[PDB]
This record gives structure tokens, C-alpha cells and sequence, in this order.
């Protein structure tokens, strides 16, 4: 196989994807236009994650002991104290929603910015000829659709909470009079506010993205470029560092998704 | 990269999540942790009346 | 052809500018934050949760411009 | 307002609510306003501004000492 | 032709200078905010509600910036 | 042709530069309005409008020049 | 390049990193755990001498 | 025609620098001004002046590069 | 291969910036730290991991450039 | 043409680095005399007198530069 | 011939914005170890066991880039 | 030939650079030398001499800087 | 010819680059030091000792970057 | 064409940024000897030999770029 190193680190940003207009699996060479074209191979990952995080948790959910909890059942508690405590510093009102969500968004981004952490030809290799696949990309996150469909999916609720809690009054306030105060300066206002709201979910959704794909990126590079012997010697420092910025970018998303919505309401 | 229709193939994915742990397993979760903290107040509040 | 002579440069200059902000401001919040906790010691988690709060605020338009950047960078060259 | 005490050693100069006082830091002049964040200096020797509430001004001269 | 690559570096360097800009002068502002909470927690939320108050007010021409460049790149293209 | 694309380049140093210029002074006048509050934190009001006075004046120059970057953008 | 030998340099990164993390990342977490376990036990403790 | 733009570009260098210039040089000067406001809000009228008296010699070199950034931009086509 | 020649250019700014960066950053907030450590050297290892705490967030966008920058340099050139 | 055209880009270059310093400069040296001021009101005279005994110096090399730009503009054009 | 200059000023200024990052980095790091020993002289031997693990990390991405510059230089020539 | 109007460049770049230097380094100086001044204001002629004594040095450079600006622009071009 | 007349623009920015840094640097340094010295004077000597530690680590890039800025001024042309 | 101009230009960017190096580091470096000053009018004798030593090596590379920018003036220009 003439797998010259600038192709094969090519290859590896290929998409799964199925043209759904065809019901087929686009080819890597050509790219079909349209945007219905589902990426499987992240979103499949998606949701075998959210269920190794839903089952652990009703398996002790519905089985809960509060005696000497289970040297297991103990980190499961742990994170559950860890997330509450936060929710509960930074969010004060009523709405039951708030600590779920925050508990799903942490450690399921968590999960995903994980799953980076295996050999990246492991499963593209395996899943080739086991299964007569194109490609396979793990890292749920590493696309931007998902990251982006999580930041949406956090804006619709900014909306719901924004609009219910201070109904149309505080909302409308704060969007004409704000910030030069002065009812002349309400077309000042306006703009600022629209994009800064506009932005907020946004960048939320591209820090949670560049910083995994550009992680994916530096696997790709050495595990083409340089020769077997010394893969290791860079590889190592660069996953256990990276171990720190997948825990940092997931609690980040957490903090600031908490802190966007109680500060609308409150 | 590209944006494509999985947008909205996770939106959904992630709200049904929400609301399949959230009705499931949080409230369970938390109760498992208040039908214990209920208890060691009861040992507090036992030490003091009886020093009283 | 000449598109890719130019495209990578004007991705390079975003996300370098980008870089360039970052650190820099998140060192300066750090730093502020760090010599805080250790006059104060217990002070420590709700400092951190602060500057959690804060951090968030510095990282949007630098994240912006990357997000940018790998887009001219992919989806287009 | 904010209850102001100057105090010697010896014996109690002056006290009761005020509104504003000015003194001379040891780094520089300095004005305390009601509510205004813990702080801790030395004074030099010189004259300190009370105004009594109700805007009655009136001048003490201290040697010294902390404020 | 050639305008398309230009206009793709000019969105790039006046929302780098934006990113730049807005991460440094928000970081200043953010540890200002952190040295002010950690000699006296107990003014936290009012220092917060000035934090946001005034930070809303330096993200006024880096948001202006990123609205042109994301015009020029995609909607001049 | 080539007259109308580096205009475009023009105007983007103009946006950027004010928005160098704009968003550190105000950056750094914030940080110093913050402490001076913290410090006298029933002064607030008083120090907010001597706040906005100069906030008033060291955009002065930035929105000359964000005038300047949209004539050019749509003026010509 | 050959992937065969891209493939065992990828392994050799990984037992390398699992054998570090194994004496680095995995006790503190467990002393975390037995942490709040003894925590736990302690304050049950407290209650059952509170029924004395 | 061909002259023209060259010409244009050279006004962006021109008002560019003098509103960075122009804006951190108040700023920090706008910044000991409020601090000196906290630790002696008697003087704010007294020293209100004294940041003027300066601020004029602070934008006076800003002011030329402004006057003939207009000059370079209109009057000179 | 003119793609080669220009891209050895677009990879430097890059790195360049994204060094910088990744050191001012540091320098600050190690410098923070260590005034930290010798006001109460008894807090070294809190500090320590309060310190990495905040250097990952510091070192995000100076690494994501010199990923690309390398890419640049070595898949597309 | 060019002979006419690029030596207002060159002025103008000067005028904008000019700009910069001398806004620069004395608006740190109007900051720390401020700052004086607030601290020592009653020798706000004498700090004035050294303020533009001193600010004499900083404002020389930049009003070389400005006056050598209006030449380069006129006396050459 | 410009295919084998350009690499040199790639080089240039690869190497020239690491100099800066790294100097003033370590700069600062230093400039704070120094009032470090100033304040509690005794405490020289730990202050300067923390010192040079916080300046191998400002060094740590500083020196990638150097070692690109260098590769650029003889390897590509 | 067309490079007459070009020396006048590097006049100007390495002028404005000598404005930049000068100004910026001597305002640092005489705000430490203010700031000295408002402590001891019977010492005003001791600090206002040494802040010559070491102003002399630190505009040492650019004045060379400017000499040689103004050599290429008359002696040369 | 242009191939190598332009190289003394490399070396040019090269060690350009790094003067500043180097200078910078080291002013950042000597600061700290200068003014550990005056309050505590009985440290002296051992002060100097600790700066000239890592004195030479600020000039660790500098000093390559200036080689590899002669090298070509001088064995490159 | 490309020779004078050409060299001119480089030799205004080696002074220009000595000078920018020059002048903020030992602007830097004064206001802290006259800080020092101020506090210790006993000191100023040794505070100023301190003061000159630290000096020699800020300055020293300054001396060297810019004797190279003289060289390529007169030793090539």
C-alpha cells in the first residue's frame, strides 16, 4: 500500500458519511453537495456514550443503598455532590431542569473528549476490515455539527428561560436600554446586545470544538510523520497533557452553561 | 468542516437525554443523598437535647 | 493554483492573533486570581468558581477567529 | 453614617456618628466615607476633619498613632 | 479571481485585532474584579453586577469588528 | 478590479486598530473603576459618572476612526 | 512507511502512558473515594453513640 | 484607474495608530484619575481639571495624525 | 511547490505568535505564583495545583496554532 | 504617479508611531502626577512645575518626527 | 531564486518572536523570584527549586518554534 | 530610478521607531521620578538630577536613530 | 541579485527581533533587583549572585537567534 | 533596482528596534533605581554602581545590533 504520509494524514479527516438523498455512503474522494448528509460515525458514538453514562447511573439510581455506599457507588455520588454543589453556588432559583442538564453536558462531553485517549488507527484499522468501512473518526466532539447542536440546544433554552422568568418586560428592557441608558441611544443598543447574545453560544460551541479537532490533529501528525521508534516520545507527553485539557473544556462547559442561565433569570 | 444536517440528528439525541436521566435518575440520585442527611441531623440534634 | 498560496496565510494571521490574545489575558486573570488565593487559603474554591466565571467572558471572540480559521483552513483550502 | 471613636492611651478624645472624616496617611491623604472596605494605616501628626451629622465641622489635631 | 483571497485575510486581520483586543482589555477588567473579591468576598455579587455592567461596554467595537469580518468573508465572500 | 479589493483591506486596519485601542482603554479604566468601587463601594453612583466622562472621551478617537472604516466600506 | 509499524509505535505510546497513569492518576482518585467512604462511616459512627 | 486606493490605505495607517495611541494613553491617564476619585472624593472637582490639563498635551500629536488623516482622505481625492 | 514556498512563510507567523504568546502568558502567571509560594511556603503544592489549574486554559489556543502550523509546514507542503 | 503617492504612505507611517509614543509617554507621566496629586494636594504646584519640566523631553523626538511629516507631505510631495 | 530566500526570512522571524516570547517571560518569572529572595532571604533554596520547573514550562513551546526555525534553515535550506 | 522615494521609507520606519523608544521609555522614568518626588519634596533637586543622569542614557540609542533617519533622508535621498 | 540582497533583511529582522527581547528582558529583571537591594541592602552580593543564575537563561534564545542572524550576514554572503 | 533601497531598509529596522529595546529597558530599569532612590536617599552611591553593572548587560546587545546596522550601511550600503 503506497500510504505516503501527507495522504494518510489526509485520509483520517474523512467522514462516514451517508447521502441520505441516495440513502448511500458518500465516498471519501468526492464529497456530494447537500446538507443532508448525516456524519454516522460521530453521532453513532453519541449515543453508545450517553447510554455508558445513563446506564451506570438508574443501575444505581434505581438500586440506590445509603448505608456504607459501595466502593463503586461512591464515585457516582462523589461527581453527583461535586455537580450539586456547583449548581447550587452559581444557580439559586427553582427551575428543577438547571443541575441535570449540567450533570449530562459535563460528563457526557467528558466521555466524548475521551474516547481520544485510545491509539487513533485502533478502531479505523479494525473497523476497515471487520466491517468494510471508509473511515471511522472516535471523537464524537472533533465535528463541528454536534458541538454546535449542543450550543443550540443550550440557546433554546436561554430563550425559554429569558423569555419565562422576566416575560417579555425585563427581556425587552434589557434589550433597549442597555447599556448607554438613554432612550436616544436605543439604536445603540440594539445591535450590541443582538450579536452579544449571538455570540455567547457560539464561542461556547467553538471552544468545546477547535480544541478537540486541533487535539485529533496532533495525533494524526505524529502517528504518520514520524517513525515508530519515537511515536512514544512525544505522544506520551502530548495525551497526558491533553488529559488535563479534555477534563478543563468539559467543566468549562458546565460553569458556563450554568452561568448563562442563571444569569438571565436572576 | 462542513455543516451538515447531524445538527439537528443530535439535537434530538441530546433532549431526550436530558429528559431520560432527568426523570429517572436525578431525583433518585438526590433523594438517596437527603434521606441521609435527614438521618445525621437526627444524631445531632439527639447529643444536644440530651446534654440539655 | 494561487488560491492556496494566499488561503493559509490568511487562516495563520487569524489564529496566531487569536493565540496571541488568549494567553495573554488569561494570564493576567490568572495571575490576579492566584495571588488572591494565597493570601487566603479557603478562599480557594470560591475564587476559582469566580474566575471560571470570568474566563468564560475572555475566550469567546479569540474562539470565534479559531473557529474561523479552521474554517477557511478546511472549508475552503 | 458610621460611628468614628479616637481613643489615646489614655483617655477617649472623641466619638459619636459622623459622615465623613479626612486624614493624613502615611502614604498620602486619604478621606473614609460610610461603608468604605477595610483598610489599615498609620497617620502622620496633623490636623484630622470630622463633620458631625448634620454638617458640623469641626478640626482635631492628633500626634500620630493608626488609623 | 483574486478578490476572493484578499477579502478572506482582510475579515482575517481585523477580527484577529478584534480577538486580541477584546481577550487583553477583558482580562484586565476580570483581574481587577478578583483582586477586588478576594480582600472581601462579601461584596461579590455587587461587584459582579459592576463587572458585567462595564464589561458590556468594552465588547462594543470588537463585536462591531466580528460582524464585519464574518459579512466580508461570507456574505462579500 | 484591483481599485476596489484593497479598500476593503484599508478599512480593516481601521477596525482593527480602533478596536485595539478602544477595547484596552477601556479595559483599563474598568479595572480601575472596579477597585475605586470596591473601595468606596457607597460612592458608586459618583464614580460612575466620572467613569462614563472619560469613557465618553477615550473613544473619542475609536469612533472617528469606526466612522472612517464604514464610509469606505459603503461610502465607496 | 509501512502502517504495520505506525500501529506497534502507537502501542508502545499506549502501554507507556497506561503503566504512568496507573501509579499516577489512579490512587488519588480511589483516596478520594476512601476519603468519603471513612467520611461517611464516621459520621454513622457519630449517630450511634448519639443513641447512647 | 489606479492611483487612488494606495492613497486611502495610507489613512488607515494614519488614524489607526493615532486611535490606539490615543485611546490607552487617556486610559491609563483616566485610570489614576479614579483612583485618585476613591481615596479623595473631595477633590473629584479639583482634580477634574488637573485630567483635562494633561489630557490636552496627551492627544495633541494624536491630533495632527487625525487632522490630516481627513486631509489625506478627502481633500487629496 | 509555489504552494510549498509560500506556506514556509504561513506556518512561521503562526508559530511565532503562538510562542508569544504561550510564554508572556506563563511568565505571568508563574510569576504570580511564585510570590505566591514565598509569602507562605508551607501552600507550595496547593499552589502548584492551583497553578496547572490555570495553565491549561492559558496553553489551549497557543497549542491548537501550532498543531495547524505543523500541519501546514508538513501535510499540506 | 508612485514617486507622488508612496511618500504620504511614508509620512503618514511616522505620524502614526509618533502618535503612539508621545500618547503614550505622557499618558503615563500624567497618570503617576496625578496620582501624586491626589496624595500630596497641597504640592499639586510643584509637581505641576516638574511635570512639564520633565514632559519637555518625552514630547522632543516625537515632534521631530511630526514636523518631518508634514516636510515629506509638502516638501517633497 | 525566491524559492530559497523566503525560507530565511521564515526562519527570521520563526526565531525572532520565540527571543522576544522567552525573554520576556523569563523576565518576568525572574523579576518575581528576585523580590521573592528580597522579602525572605532564607528561602532561596525552595523559591529557586519552584523556579525552574515554572521556567522550563514558559520555555517548553518557545523552544519548539526555535527548533522549527532551525529545521527549516538546514533541513528544507 | 524609482528608488528615491523609498530611502525616504526607511527614514521614516527607523524615525518612528526612535519617536516610539524615546518617548515611552523616558515616561516610564519620569512617573518613577514623580512618583519619588511626592514622597521627598525637599529632595526635588537630588532625584531631578539623577533622572538626567540616566535619561542621558536611555534616549542614548534612538537619537542615533534619528540622526541616521535624517542622514538617508538629506545626505542619501 | 534579490536572492541574496535580500537576506540582510532576514538577519535584519532576525536580530531586530531579538534586541528587543533581550533588552526588555533584562530591564524587566534588573528592575526587581535594583529594588531588592534598597530595602534590604545586607543582601546584596547573595541577590547578584541569584540574578546572574538565570541572567544568561534570558539570553538564551537571543544569543542563538543572533548567531543564526550573523551567520547568514556573514557565510550565507 | 534592488540593491540601495533595499538595504537602507534593513539597516532601519536593526537601529529602529535596538532603539525600541534600548530605551524601554533602561526606562524601565531608572524608574526603579530612582524608586529606589527615593526610598534610600542613603544608597544612591551603591544603588547607582548596581545600577551601571545591570546596565552594561542590558545594553550590550543594543551595541551590537546597532554597530551592524552602521556595518551594513557603510560596509555594503
Amino acid at each position: 500500500e503506497n500510504m505516503t504520509p501527507q495522504d494518510y494524514i489526509g485520509h483520517h479527516l474523512n467522514n462516514l458519511q451517508l447521502d441520505l438523498r441516495t440513502f448511500s455512503l458518500v465516498d471519501p474522494q468526492n464529497p456530494p453537495a447537500t446538507f443532508w448528509t448525516i456524519n454516522i460515525d460521530s453521532m453513532f458514538f453519541s449515543v453508545v456514550l450517553g447510554l455508558l453514562f445513563l446506564v451506570l447511573f438508574r443501575s444505581v439510581a434505581k438500586k440506590a443503598t445509603s448505608g456504607v455506599p459501595g466502593k463503586f457507588q461512591t464515585a457516582i455520588e462523589l461527581v453527583i455532590g461535586f455537580v450539586n454543589g456547583s449548581v447550587k453556588d452559581m444557580y439559586h432559583g427553582k427551575s428543577k431542569l438547571i443541575a441535570p442538564l449540567a450533570l449530562t453536558i459535563f460528563v457526557w462531553v467528558f466521555l466524548m473528549n475521551l474516547m481520544d485517549l485510545l491509539p487513533i488507527d485502533l478502531l479505523p484499522y479494525i473497523a476497515e476490515h471487520v466491517l468494510g468501512l471508509p473511515a471511522l473518526r472516535v471523537v464524537p466532539s472533533a465535528d463541528v455539527n454536534v458541538t454546535l447542536s449542543m450550543a443550540l440546544g443550550v440557546f433554546i433554552l436561554i430563550l425559554f428561560y429569558s423569555i419565562k422568568m422576566k416575560g417579555i418586560g425585563g427581556f425587552t428592557k434589557e434589550l433597549t436600554l442597555q447599556p448607554f441608558n438613554h432612550w436616544a441611544f436605543i439604536p445603540v443598543n440594539l445591535i450590541l446586545e443582538g450579536v452579544s447574545l449571538l455570540s455567547k453560544p457560539v464561542s461556547l460551541g467553538l471552544r468545546l470544538f477547535g480544541n478537540m479537532y486541533a487535539g485529533e490533529l496532533i495525533f494524526i501528525l505524529i502517528a504518520g510523520l514520524l517513525p515508530w521508534w519515537s511515536q512514544w516520545i512525544l505522544n506520551v507527553p502530548w495525551a497526558i497533557f491533553h488529559i488535563l485539557i479534555i477534563t478543563l473544556q468539559a467543566f468549562i462547559f458546565m460553569v458556563l452553561t450554568i452561568v448563562y442561565l442563571s444569569m438571565a433569570s436572576e | 468542516m462542513n455543516l451538515n444536517a447531524t445538527i439537528l440528528g443530535q439535537a434530538i439525541a441530546f433532549v431526550l437525554f436530558v429528559l431520560f436521566a432527568m426523570k429517572y435518575v436525578w431525583p433518585p440520585l438526590m433523594a438517596a443523598i437527603e434521606k441521609r442527611q435527614k438521618e445525621i441531623a437526627d444524631g445531632l440534634a439527639s447529643a444536644e437535647r440530651a446534654h440539655k | 493554483n494561487l488560491n492556496m498560496d494566499l488561503l493559509y496565510m490568511a487562516a495563520a494571521v487569524m489564529m496566531g492573533l487569536a493565540a496571541i490574545g488568549a494567553a495573554i489575558g488569561i494570564g493576567i486573570l490568572g495571575g490576579k486570581f492566584l495571588e488572591g488565593a494565597a493570601r487566603q487559603p479557603d478562599l480557594i474554591p470560591l475564587l476559582r468558581t469566580q474566575f471560571f466565571i470570568v474566563m468564560g467572558l475572555v475566550d469567546a471572540i479569540p474562539m470565534i477567529a479559531v473557529g474561523l480559521g479552521l474554517y477557511v483552513m478546511f472549508a475552503v483550502a | 453614617t458610621y460611628h468614628l471613636d479616637v481613643v489615646s492611651a489614655e483617655q477617649q478624645m472623641f466619638s459619636g456618628l459622623v459622615e465623613k472624616i479626612q486624614v493624613t496617611g502615611s502614604e498620602g491623604e486619604l478621606g473614609i466615607y460610610p461603608g468604605h472596605a477595610p483598610l489599615l494605616t498609620a497617620i502622620k501628626p496633623g490636623m484630622i476633619r470630622i463633620v458631625k451629622q448634620h454638617g458640623h465641622e469641626e478640626f482635631i489635631y492628633l500626634s500620630g498613632g493608626i488609623l
